């Protein structure tokens, strides 16, 4: 079974910084477009940022522009989400969700890592 | 970006019912290439998103019978023809026919009064 395990969500401070973790398994994730989806509190769901198969950034908003990386680690089946100056707004529900070419979207999502930005 | 707004934002229901859940599109998703990209996902109370349907009408794998999609353009049904308590969650549709990909205001299916 296709399986998605994000990790590294937790208490950060207003101003700092995250790095999420998302470990896959049950299929062959080097060849997967790969997504971070967060949910807020009001279970509004946002892309953050989207990565091909060959480790390269395909979207990223305009907002997060300049506080946002999307990487992948292929041999350890992983990627990661690196968020700085966190701000009240960052609070989230982060999904890793894999990319599908015949939907043209998401397929599987990971369970979410939470980050809860502090003052 | 693409507005999907999903009518009723909660839908009371009683197991058995047969129900439909509205997504409109703020734009065209006939407007390119990429024709109708409307996709619906199923959000389970304490559990992760799941496909359950793609690009209008195709039930993604595992997801019963019981769902088909409809719609062109900017108008997207969901229909439901015999609710299960397995269904009960938030429903989201989602377009990816239009850069960037966005998502619904989701509709919560909950069992009624
Ligand atoms: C997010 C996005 C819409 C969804 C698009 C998508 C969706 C699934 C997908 O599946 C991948 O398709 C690859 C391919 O087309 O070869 C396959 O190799 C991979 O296995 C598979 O994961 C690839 C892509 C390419 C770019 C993505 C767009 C970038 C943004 O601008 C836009 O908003
Ligand atoms: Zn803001
Ligand atoms: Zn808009
Ligand atoms: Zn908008």
């Amino acid at each position: 079974q296709v399986q998605l395990q994000e990790s590294g969500g937790g208490l950060v401070n207003l101003g700092g910084s995250m790095t999420l973790s998302c470990v896959a398994s049950g299929f062959t994730f080097n060849t997967y477009y790969m997504s971070w989806v967060r949910q807020t509190p009001e279970k509004t769901l946002e892309l953050v940022a989207a990565i091909n198969s060959d480790g390269e950034p395909i979207y990223y908003p305009d907002t997060l522009k300049g506080r946002v990386t999307i990487s992948r680690d292929n041999a350890k089946k992983t990627l990661y989400l690196q968020m700085s100056s966190l701000n009240f707004e960052d609070t989230a529900l982060y999904y890793c969700a894999r990319l599908n070419y015949a939907v043209y979207g998401m397929d599987y999502w990971g369970q979410g890592t939470t980050v809860t930005v502090s003052s | 970006d693409i507005e999907l707004t999903q009518s009723p934002p909660s839908l009371p229901v009683s197991l058995g019912d047969q129900v439909s859940i509205s997504c409109r599109s703020s734009q065209s998703l006939v407007s390119n290439n990429r024709r109708n990209y409307l996709h619906w996902y199923l959000q389970k109370p304490g559990q992760s998103p799941k496909l359950v349907i793609y690009k209008v009408s195709n039930r993604f794998s595992g997801v019963p019978d019981r769902f088909s999609g409809s719609g062109s353009g900017t108008d997207f049904t969901l229909k439901i023809s015999r609710v299960a308590a397995e269904d009960l969650g938030l429903y989201f549709c989602s377009q990816s026919s239009h850069v960037p990909l966005t998502f619904g205001s989701g509709t919560k299916l909950e069992i009624k009064r």
